[PDB]
């Protein structure tokens, strides 16, 4: 029963983990796509909380709206982008 | 009265905290760059600033501390000598005697000018108008700093001026009387 205890905890690191695959990731949609898994990271942890309300208002306009805006702007647009290369971002 | 310093303590303690500065400035000055930078880079193309965040650190407080202590009080003359401290370190980077020399001058005057007003960016709270008895006095007393009255005491004013020029500790008419 108290496998059902470290339930914040886990998010946390997941959402540690998410924001790492956010800044490190080759093509501009895989970026947003780890964001959509960013903002249901966030969902569950506002209904473990005890807000079962928000966490359905999230999904609603936070991979709602601008979740298909943002997917819908790197499609018809063009969007240079380089890589996490070591010899650009190591000085950092 | 006052307090003697820990010289070597609060140079060691400004010994690190320049340590730390040069860090965050050559961290800070490989990414406001441009051109072919790396890690080890840090400290090749650092321009040599861990060097002056760390002298000057040192020499300011060690002069200062040491200033204090051989003249055993505390007033605006050692932020000067701290500041011509700080001037001949900063004077050293560019490797000329008549720079070296304006640099301990007019560095030691500017901080002679900061420490002769309080040593301080912000204001004291006390000790000025807001905070501080002002106007005129209500009767005999003690004539403080931000006051006015119409008289002074004369046994004040020979304490403060001399019994020289032309100020007496009587006025000169009825110190020539009849009898
Ligand atoms: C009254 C005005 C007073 C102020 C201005 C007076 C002018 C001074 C002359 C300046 C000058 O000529 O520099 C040229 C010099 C440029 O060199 P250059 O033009 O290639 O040299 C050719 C010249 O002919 C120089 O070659 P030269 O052979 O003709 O002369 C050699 C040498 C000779 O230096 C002099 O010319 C002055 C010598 C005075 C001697 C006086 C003797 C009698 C008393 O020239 C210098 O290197 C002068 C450097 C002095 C720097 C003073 C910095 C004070 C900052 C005050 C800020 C407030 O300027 C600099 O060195 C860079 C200055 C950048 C600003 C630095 C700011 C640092 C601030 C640190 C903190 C200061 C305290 C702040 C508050 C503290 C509490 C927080
Ligand atoms: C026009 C160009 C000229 C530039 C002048 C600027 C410099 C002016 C500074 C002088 C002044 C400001 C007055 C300014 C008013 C007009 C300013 C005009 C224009 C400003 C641009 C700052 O006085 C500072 O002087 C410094 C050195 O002298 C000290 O350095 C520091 O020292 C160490 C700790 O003390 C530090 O640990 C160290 O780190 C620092 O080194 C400071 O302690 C001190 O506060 C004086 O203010 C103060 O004066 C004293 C009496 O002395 C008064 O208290 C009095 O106490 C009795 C004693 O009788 C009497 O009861 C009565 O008399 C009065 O209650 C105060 O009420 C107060 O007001
Ligand atoms: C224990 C820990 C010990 C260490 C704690 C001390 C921390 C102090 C950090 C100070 C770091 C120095 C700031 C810095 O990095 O400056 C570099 C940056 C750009 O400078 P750079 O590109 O290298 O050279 C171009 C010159 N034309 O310059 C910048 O543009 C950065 C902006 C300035 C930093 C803001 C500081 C505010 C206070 C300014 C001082 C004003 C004092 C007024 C008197
Ligand atoms: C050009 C116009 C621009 C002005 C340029 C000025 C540049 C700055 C010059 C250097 C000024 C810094 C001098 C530091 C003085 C430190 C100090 O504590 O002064 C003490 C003294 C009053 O100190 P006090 O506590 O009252 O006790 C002793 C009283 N005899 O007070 C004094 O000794 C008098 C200090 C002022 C002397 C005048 C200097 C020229 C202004």
């Amino acid at each position: 029963m108290y496998l059902t205890y470290y339930f914040i905890e886990i998010t946390i690191f997941l959402a540690i983990l998410c924001t790492i695959f956010i800044i490190s990731a080759k093509n501009p949609m895989v970026s947003i796509l780890y964001m959509i898994a960013l903002f249901v990271i966030a969902a569950m942890y506002l209904y473990l909380i005890g807000l079962g309300i928000f966490s359905l208002l999230y999904i609603m306009i936070y991979i709602g709206a601008i979740a298909v805006l943002f997917l819908f702007i790197i499609t018809l647009l063009d969007i240079n982008s380089t890589e996490l290369s070591v010899k650009s971002n190591i000085r950092d | 009265h006052f307090h003697p310093y820990n010289t070597l303590g609060l140079a060691t303690q400004s010994a690190m905290v320049g340590l730390g500065a040069g860090v965050v400035a050559a961290a800070a000055r490989n990414s406001l760059a441009t051109g072919p930078r790396n890690i080890l880079t840090t400290f090749s193309k650092s321009g040599g600033v861990v060097t002056i965040f760390t002298g000057a650190s040192i020499a300011y407080v060690f002069t200062y501390c040491s200033a204090a202590n051989l003249r055993e009080r505390k007033d605006g003359w050692n932020h000067m000598w701290a500041g011509a401290a700080t001037g001949a370190v900063l004077g050293a980077r560019t490797k000329l005697v008549p720079a070296f020399i304006g640099w301990t001058v007019l560095c030691g005057a500017a901080c002679g000018l900061f420490g002769w007003t309080g040593a301080r960016f912000n204001a004291d709270r006390k000790a000025s108008l807001e905070q501080s008895p002002k106007g005129f006095v209500q009767e005999d007393a003690h004539q403080t700093f931000w006051e006015v009255v119409h008289r002074r005491p004369l046994s004040l004013t020979v304490e403060q001026l001399g019994e020289g020029r032309g100020i007496n500790a009587v006025p000169i008419a009825t110190a020539t009387e009849a009898p």
